[PDB]
């Protein structure tokens, strides 16, 4: 009765198309890049 | 000086011919504009 290990262990390459199972249905979601770092600090000119 | 007038001497260009002979008054020059542009970097751009 050892034969359920072994075949969980061998035959256990096809789950990887599982993902793909989940992974075609699902929805991704990119985002783009923010500006990191500080910002320069720029006011307006002397006003009269 | 205006003929067979009250006023001589008088100063500025007349409003009845202010080209007497030219069309275009060329004006060559180097011009400096620092302006705040909008545009927000070579970010905001999906990564991939």
């Amino acid at each position: 009765a050892s034969l359920i290990y072994r075949q969980l262990l061998t035959n256990s390459y096809t789950v990887d198309l599982s993902d793909e199972i989940q992974e075609i249905g699902s929805t991704k979601s990119q985002n783009v890049t923010i500006n990191p770092g500080p910002f320069a600090q720029t006011g307006y000119a002397p006003v009269n | 000086k205006l003929t067979r007038t009250r006023l001589d001497r008088l100063y500025g260009l007349p409003a009845a011919d202010p080209n007497n002979g030219k069309e275009y008054y060329e004006i060559a020059g180097r011009f400096s504009l620092i302006s705040l542009v909008p545009s927000n970097d070579d970010y905001q751009t999906p990564i991939a």
